C-alpha cells in the first residue's frame, strides 16, 4: 500500500484544519482553533486500483505558531495551498507560500483550493484568481462546509502520485 | 546536542502522537528562544553533515537570528554571523540535499541585504567600514563560484534569490536599502566601463566589485557551453538563475554578451524545462523597458530572423491529444503561444528583408489552428487587433486573411453540444466546471464572429466569393439537403448545428458589409462600391430565398439576418424580399397542430413571433422607406391575415398602424379607424359592458361554469387530488376554447400594442396632440371598462367572492388564485391562474400606456377615483385592502401602473390630478402596508416579496419629494387632506423592520421637515416623536423636532 506525505499549507483560519478534520470525520467543526506546531492525520482513500493513503501534515498559519515552519515540507511528497476567499489578503499571501513551499520540495505536485466558497460574499472573485494557471497548479473552489469539492484535490494528487490518470474513488 | 536530535525523531517520526510532536515542538521552540541560539544552529549545521534534517534545523536557527534579532545583535556579533554564514556556504557539498542549498543560499542573501553597501552612504569610508559593509561580497561569490560543482549550483541559487528579493519582490528590507542596493547589483553584473557610462558614482565603489568583467561574461560562456554538451541540469539551473537578471540590468550587458541567441539555442533544446524558461526570458527581453532603443531594436530583429526555428519548436511541442494531453508539454504550449501573441507589436519596426512578417503570421495561423481552445483564444485578441488597425492591413491582406477567413467558419461551431469532439478533452483539465467551459465556448465564438465580421468589411469581394462557394457546397451536400428536406430538426445534432452555423457565417457576412459603411472612405468611389455591396446583398438574399427553407429555427435565423439586410435596401428590391420574409414566416405548418404546445409546435410560435418583433422595429425605423410600398404590404397582410392567430394578427396590424402614422401617410385618421376600430371595438360590446360589473358574470365568461360541468361529468370530488388526475382530451378542448374567447372578448393586449406604438417614437409637440386628438374619442369611453376589468381580476382573489360558487370547483379556483405542457387537473388550475395573472398584468399596461396620453387621461376628474377605486377593493365591514391578493400582485401592480401614472403626469395638470389622486394613494398605501406588516423556504419568500414592495412604496416617495418634485411638495404641504395620510405613510415607512427602508424614510424626513412643521404639530408630537423613539440621523431628525416642538406639554409627554 502507497503512503504519500501530503502538506496542507496557508493562512491562519483557511479552514486547513477544519477540511482535514472533515476528511477524517463527517463532523465540520464551526469554532476555530488556531492549530501550533503540526498535526499529523492519516487520511486513507479507496480507489479502483486499490487504496492510497495521506499522511496529510497539517502546518500551522500562523508565524507565532509555526514551529518548523518550512522543516515540515522536508520529504514532502505533495503539497496543497488553502486560501480564503472571502478574504483577499489571504490570496494575496499564496505567492509566498508557494515560494516557500517550493525551495523545500521542489517538483511535488501542488493543488491550490480556494476554501470557503459558500458565502455569498467572496471578495476574492474567480476572475481575479490567475495565480494557478502562472505556476501551472491545479486550482479547485472547495468549501469544507458544504462538501463541494473537498475529494477533488485528492483525487488530483492521487492521479498524479500515482501515475494513473484512470484512477478514481469508489 | 542530543535532545535536539530526540525531538526532530519525535516530531518526523509518523508513529508520534500529535501531543508528542507538540511537546517536542515545545522544546525545540525554547532552545530557538535562547540567547546563544546562532551558535548552536552553526554548531549543529557544521557538526552533522551527515543528518539532513538536523543541519536543516541548525541552519533555521541562523535564519531565524538573523532574520528576527538583527537590530539587537551589535557590531561583532553581525559579524560573527556573516562570518559563520559564509563558512557554511564555503562548506556546501555533494550530499547537501538541495533545500539545504536553498536554506545556506537564504542564510547568505538575507545577510547581504542587511549588510552589503551600507559603508557606501558614507563619503570615503575608513577600511572598518568597509569591512563593516561586507566590501568582499563579490569576491567571495566569485571564490564561492570555483570550489566546486555543488558550490558553482549555491552560487546561482544565491544570484537567484537576491535579483529576486531585490527587483522582482517588494522586500521591505531591500525597499529601505534601494538607493545603494540596486546601483551595487547592477554594478557586479555589467563591466566596470559599461557601468560607467550609465551611473557616476565615484571610485569607492570599485572596491565592491571584483571581477572587472562583471558576471554575464561568465554566466553566458556557461550557459553555452553547457547547452554544447548537452548537460540538462546544469542548463536549467542557469536558466533560473539567468531568468531574474534580465528585466533590470543596464541593455548593453545584454547584447554585448549576445543573451538572445543563447536562450534561441535553449530553446532548440529539447528539455522541457530549459524550454519554458527560455521563452519566459525572451519574453521578458521583449517586454522589458529599454533606455537605447538601438539595443530594443536588435532584440526585435533577432527574435525575427528566427521564425523558422520558432515554427520548429512548435511543431516539436505539439502531441496528439486523442490518447490523452502530455502535461509536460501543454503548459509549454499555451507558453510559446502566449508569447507568440505579443510580438505582433513590433511587426511595423522590422524591415522584412527575408520574409520575417510573412512567417510570422503563417505562424501565428498556424497556433490559431491549436486543438484546444486556450490555446486558439490567446490568438483570437491578436487576429482582431490586427484587423482593425490599417498598420498591419496590408500585410494580413496578402498572407492570411484568405486563411483565416477559412479557419474562422470552420471554428464556428458548438463545441459543448458535438460528441467527443477533441477540444473537450482539453476542457476537463483548463476549465473545472461545465459552466465554465460553456461560457468560455460562448466568448470564443463571439470573438470568432469579431474575426469573420472584421474580414468581409475588409475584403468584402474576397469573402463574397468565399461565401457563395461555401454555401453552395454546403447546401449540395447531403446535410444540406436534409435541412432542405425536414421540417423540424432535432436542434441537437449534425445537420440542423451546422446549418445553424453557416447562417451564423452569413450574419458575421452581413454585419461586416454594414460596417463597410463606415469603414470605407466617404471617396468619390463610394457611391459605386455601395451599389455594388448592395446587389450582391440582394442577389444573396434572392439565393437563400430560393432554397425554401422549412425549418423555424433555421427560418428564424435567416429572417433575423434579412432584417439586417433591409436597413440598408430601399425601394422595390426592399418590397420583394420583405413579402418573402412575410410569406414565409407565416407559412402553415400542416404537418403539425398549432395548439399542443408540443415542442414542435413552440418553434412555429416563436417564428411567428420573431418576424412580428422584426417588422415592428423596421418599421419604427424606416417608415419613410415603407410609405410608398404601403398599398402592396397591406395586400400582403390581407393575404396573410386568414392564416394567423389572433395574437399574431394583432402583431402584424401594429406593424401597419406603426407605416400608417409615422410615415405621413395622407388620411391618417381613416386608416387608423380601420386598423384600430375592429379591436377595440370589444371593449363596448353591450353584454360585456353590462356583466363586466357582476363577479359571476365574470367567473361564466372565465369558463368556471363549464369547469364545474366538466368536473361534475367525470365526478371530480370536491377534494379529489387534482395533483394526480390526468387531464384528457376534453379538458384540452375546452382549456383552448376558453382562452381563445377570453384573449378576444378583454383585447387588453391589442389595447396595449397600439398604444404603445402609436406614442413610440413622437417628434413634435404636433404630432403628439394629432394623436391624442386620435385616441381621446375612444380611450375615454372605454376606461371606465378598463378599470372594471382590473376591478374583477382584483376581486377574483378575494376567497369570499367564490363562496357562492359550485364546491366541486372549490379548489380548481383556489388552485388558480395560488401563485407559483399541462397534463394534471391541478396544471390545469395552474394554466387559469396563469390566464388571470397575465390578463392582469396587460390591463395594468394598458393602463400605463393610457397614462402616456398626457392630458386626455390625467386632465379627466374621474380617472383617480376609477383607478384607485379598482385597485383598492374595501370590504364593507372589514378594513382589509383587496382581500386574497397576492404580495407579487401588489407588487406588480405599484411598480407597473402607479409609479408610470404618477412619474408621467403633466406638468400643467398637477393642479387637477393629483389633489384628488394623491390622499387617497396615501391611505390605500398606508393601510397596505400596515396590514402587510401587521402578520410580522416559503416564508423567507414571503419575506423578501415584502421588501420587494416597501422598496417599491419607498421608490413612490422618494420620486414625489428635479422639475417634477419641486410642484409636487408644493402641491403635497399646501394642502392637509395630502399632508396627513402622507405623514402616515412615513410614520408607518420609518418604523418598519427593513433597515434600508427605514434609511430611506428618514432621509426623506430630513429633506422635507422644514417645509412641514408649519393638527400637523400634534401628530408630530404624539406619533412621529413617540414613534420614532440610520439610528444616528434618525436621533438628529428626532432632536431637530424637539426643539421647536418642545420649545413651543409636549416635553412632559416625550419624557413620559
Ligand atoms: N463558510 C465556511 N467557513 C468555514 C469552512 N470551513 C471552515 N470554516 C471556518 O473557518 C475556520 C477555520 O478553522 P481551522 O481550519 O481550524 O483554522 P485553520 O484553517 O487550520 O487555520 P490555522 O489553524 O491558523 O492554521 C473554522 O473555525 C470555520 O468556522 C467552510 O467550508 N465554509
Ligand atoms: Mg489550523
Amino acid at each position: 500500500v502507497p503512503t504519500f506525505k501530503l502538506v496542507l499549507v496557508g493562512d491562519g483560519g483557511t479552514g486547513k484544519t477544519t477540511f482535514v478534520k472533515r476528511h477524517l470525520t463527517g463532523e465540520f467543526e464551526k469554532k476555530y482553533i488556531a492549530t501550533i506546531g503540526v498535526e499529523v492525520h492519516p487520511l486513507s482513500f479507496y480507489t479502483n486500483f486499490g487504496e492510497i493513503k495521506f499522511d496529510v501534515w497539517d502546518t500551522a498559519g500562523l508565524e507565532k505558531f509555526g514551529g518548523l515552519r518550512d522543516g515540515y515540507y522536508i520529504n514532502a511528497q505533495c503539497a496543497i495551498i488553502m486560501f480564503d476567499v472571502t478574504s483577499r489578503i489571504t490570496y494575496k499571501n499564496v505567492p509566498n507560500w508557494h515560494r516557500d513551499l517550493v525551495r523545500v520540495c521542489e517538483n511535488i505536485p501542488i493543488v491550490l483550493c480556494g476554501n470557503k466558497v459558500d458565502v455569498k460574499e467572496r471578495k476574492v472573485k474567480a476572475k481575479t484568481i490567475t495565480f494557478h494557471r502562472k505556476k501551472n497548479l491545479q486550482y479547485y473552489d472547495i468549501s469544507a462546509k458544504s462538501n463541494y469539492n473537498f475529494e477533488k484535490p485528492f483525487l488530483w494528487l492521487a492521479r498524479k502520485l500515482a501515475g494513473n490518470p484512470q484512477l478514481e474513488f469508489v | 546536542a542530543s535532545q535536539i536530535v530526540s525531538a526532530l525523531d519525535v516530531i518526523y517520526s509518523p508513529k508520534s502522537n500529535n501531543s508528542q510532536r507538540q511537546e517536542a515542538q515545545k522544546f525545540l521552540d525554547e532552545v530557538k528562544l535562547c540567547s546563544e541560539s546562532p551558535f548552536w544552529g552553526y554548531e549543529i549545521a557544521l557538526q552533522n553533515p551527515t543528518n539532513s534534517i538536523l543541519k536543516y534545523f541548525g541552519l533555521g536557527l541562523l535564519d531565524h537570528a538573523v532574520k528576527k534579532n538583527w537590530n539587537d545583535y551589535d557590531e561583532g556579533k553581525r559579524v560573527a554571523l556573516r562570518k559563520w554564514v559564509m563558512e557554511l556556504n564555503f562548506g556546501v557539498q555533494d550530499y547537501d540535499t538541495r533545500y539545504i542549498k536553498e536554506k545556506l543560499a537564504t542564510l547568505w542573501v538575507e545577510v547581504a541585504k542587511r549588510t552589503w553597501g551600507e559603508a557606501l552612504k558614507q563619503t570615503n569610508p575608513t577600511e572598518e567600514q568597509l569591512l563593516t559593509s561586507w566590501v568582499d561580497m563579490d569576491n567571495n561569490l566569485f571564490e564561492l563560484w570555483n570550489i566546486n560543482q555543488s558550490s558553482r549550483e549555491l552560487a546561482l541559487i544565491i544570484f537567484r534569490i537576491l535579483f529576486e528579493d531585490v527587483f522582482l519582490l517588494d522586500d521591505l528590507i531591500v525597499l529601505k536599502r534601494m538607493t545603494v542596493i540596486q546601483p551595487l547589483c547592477v554594478m557586479i553584473v555589467c563591466p566596470i566601463e559599461v557601468f560607467a557610462i550609465k551611473y557616476k558614482f565615484s571610485d569607492k565603489w570599485t572596491k565592491f566589485k571584483a571581477n572587472e568583467e562583471g558576471w554575464f561574461s561568465v554566466w553566458i560562456p556557461e550557459l553555452n557551453n553547457a547547452l554544447q554538451q548537452n548537460n540538462s541540469e546544469y542548463i536549467i539551473r542557469l536558466l533560473e538563475t539567468l531568468k531574474t537578471c534580465l528585466n533590470w540590468p543596464l541593455t548593453e550587458v545584454i547584447v554585448r554578451n549576445d543573451v538572445l541567441s543563447s536562450l534561441l539555442t535553449c530553446l532548440s533544446s529539447n528539455i522541457p524545462r530549459a524550454q519554458s524558461m527560455a521563452l519566459d526570458s525572451i519574453h521578458i527581453l521583449l517586454t522589458r523597458p529599454y533606455s537605447n532603443e538601438s539595443h530594443y531594436q536588435m532584440t526585435i530583429d533577432r527574435v525575427f530572423d528566427n521564425m523558422d526555428l520558432l515554427d520548429s519548436v512548435y511543431e516539436s511541442l505539439l502531441f496528439d491529444p486523442t490518447d490523452d494531453i502530455d502535461e509536460t508539454k501543454y503548459p509549454i504550449i499555451k507558453k510559446f503561444v502566449d508569447m507568440i501573441s505579443c510580438l505582433y507589436v513590433c511587426v511595423p519596426k522590422i524591415k522584412e528583408t527575408n520574409g520575417q512578417i510573412q512567417k510570422y503570421f503563417k505562424l501565428v495561423l498556424k497556433t490559431t489552428y491549436n486543438p484546444s481552445l486556450i490555446v486558439s483564444g490567446l490568438t483570437l485578441d491578436l487576429w482582431c487587433t490586427c484587423l482593425r488597425n490599417d498598420e498591419y492591413l496590408p500585410k494580413l491582406e496578402k498572407y492570411v486573411i484568405p486563411d483565416l477567413l477559412q479557419f474562422a467558419a470552420d471554428a464556428l461551431v458548438y463545441y459543448e453540444q458535438i460528441d467527443g469532439h477533441i477540444s473537450k478533452k482539453f476542457a476537463e483539465i483548463d476549465f473545472q466546471s461545465k459552466s465554465e467551459f460553456q461560457t468560455f465556448c460562448s466568448t470564443y465564438r463571439k470573438r470568432i464572429r469579431d474575426i469573420i465580421r472584421l474580414i468581409s468589411c475588409v475584403e468584402l469581394d474576397l469573402t463574397y466569393d468565399w461565401l457563395n462557394n461555401r454555401l453552395n457546397n454546403y447546401f449540395s451536400s447531403p446535410f444540406g439537403q436534409q435541412v432542405l428536406s425536414s421540417t423540424f430538426l432535432d436542434h441537437k445534432l449534425e445537420p440542423y448545428l451546422g446549418a445553424l452555423s453557416q447562417y451564423m457565417i452569413v450574419e458575421c457576412f452581413i454585419n461586416g458589409c454594414i460596417r463597410w459603411k463606415i469603414w470605407y472612405p466617404t471617396g468619390d468611389d463610394y457611391d459605386e462600391k455601395l451599389d455594388s455591396i448592395l446587389q450582391k446583398l440582394e442577389i444573396l438574399s434572392n439565393q437563400l430565398i430560393a432554397l425554401n427553407l422549412r425549418e423555424p429555427l433555421l427560418l428564424k435565423k435567416q429572417i433575423q439576418n434579412f432584417a439586417l439586410f433591409l436597413t440598408m435596401l430601399k425601394d422595390n428590391v426592399l418590397f420583394t424580399l420583405l413579402e418573402k420574409i412575410i410569406t414565409s414566416a407565416t407559412m402553415d405548418y400542416p404537418e403539425i397542430n398549432l395548439e399542443e404546445r408540443g415542442a414542435e409546435s413552440d418553434a412555429v410560435r416563436d417564428l411567428r413571433y420573431a418576424c412580428g418583433i422584426e417588422l415592428n422595429r423596421m418599421a419604427l425605423l424606416m417608415p419613410e422607406s415603407l410609405k410608398k410600398i404601403y398599398p402592396d404590404l397591406e395586400s400582403v397582410i390581407a393575404r396573410i391575415m386568414p392564416n394567423l392567430s389572433y395574437h399574431e394578427k394583432i402583431s402584424f396590424k401594429s406593424f401597419l398602424l406603426i407605416i400608417v402614422l409615422k410615415s405621413s401617410l395622407d388620411m391618417k385618421e381613416e386608416r387608423f379607424a380601420a386598423i384600430v376600430d375592429p379591436e377595440l371595438l370589444a371593449w363596448s360590446d353591450k353584454t360585456t359592458v353590462v356583466g363586466l360589473s357582476d363577479l359571476h358574470w365574470f367567473m361564466e365568461r372565465l369558463g368556471i361554469v363549464q369547469i364545474a360541468e366538466y368536473f361534475q361529468r367525470r365526478d371530480i370530488d370536491e377534494n379529489s387530488d387534482l395533483l394526480s388526475i390526468p387531464i384528457d382530451d376534453e379538458g384540452k378542448e375546452l382549456k383552448s376554447e376558453l382562452t381563445k374567447r377570453w384573449q378576444s372578448l378583454f383585447p387588453v393586449r391589442a389595447t396595449r400594442m397600439f398604444i404603445h406604438y402609436s406614442m413610440q417614437s413622437i417628434k413634435t409637440d404636433e404630432e403628439f396632440k394629432m394623436l391624442q386628438d386620435l385616441w381621446r374619442p375612444r380611450i375615454v369611453p372605454i376606461l371606465p371598462y378598463i378599470t372594471r376589468l382590473l376591478y374583477q381580476l382584483q376581486s377574483y382573489h378575494d376567497p369570499d367572492n367564490w363562496k357562492g360558487l359550485p364546491t366541486v370547483v372549490q379548489s380548481f379556483v383556489k388552485y388558480s388564485t395560488i401563485e407559483r405542457a399541462m397534463q394534471t387537473l391541478r396544471d390545469f388550475a395552474d394554466s387559469v391562474g396563469h390566464i388571470i395573472r397575465y390578463t392582469r398584468e396587460y390591463t395594468l399596461l394598458v393602463l400605463s400606456a393610457i397614462s402616456s396620453l398626457g392630458s386626455v387621461f390625467y386632465l379627466l376628474d374621474e380617472s383617480p377615483d376609477l383607478l384607485l377605486n379598482s385597485i383598492a377593493i374595501f370590504k364593507p365591514g372589514s378594513n382589509e385592502i383587496s382581500p386574497g391578493v397576492s404580495t407579487h400582485g401588489w407588487k406588480h401592480i405599484m411598480n407597473i401602473a402607479i409609479r408610470p401614472i404618477l412619474k408621467g403626469c403633466p406638468k400643467d395638470c398637477l393642479g387637477k390630478f393629483m389633489p384628488a389622486f394623491l390622499p387617497k394613494l396615501f391611505e390605500i398605501l398606508d393601510l397596505l402596508l400596515c396590514q402587510k406588516w401587521s402578520s410580522h423556504t416559503e416564508e423567507i419568500l414571503e419575506e423578501n416579496l415584502l421588501r420587494q414592495l416597501t422598496t417599491v412604496v419607498v421608490r413612490i416617495v422618494i420620486d414625489c419629494v428635479n422639475n417634477h418634485q419641486m410642484e409636487m411638495r408644493k402641491i403635497i404641504f399646501n394642502d392637509l387632506n395630502t399632508l396627513a395620510p402622507f405623514l402616515k405613510l412615513l410614520n408607518h415607512l420609518i418604523s418598519f423592520k427593513d433597515t434600508k427602508c427605514s434609511f430611506n424614510s428618514i432621509l426623506v424626513m430630513k429633506c422635507c421637515l422644514t417645509s412641514v412643521l408649519n393638527t400637523v404639530d400634534e401628530y408630530f408630537t404624539f406619533e412621529v416623536m413617540k414613534n420614532l423613539l440610520s439610528f444616528h440621523e434618525a436621533l438628529y431628525a428626532f432632536t431637530v423636532i424637539f426643539l421647536t416642538l418642545c420649545k413651543e406639554s409636549a416635553r412632559a409627554f416625550l419624557f413620559e
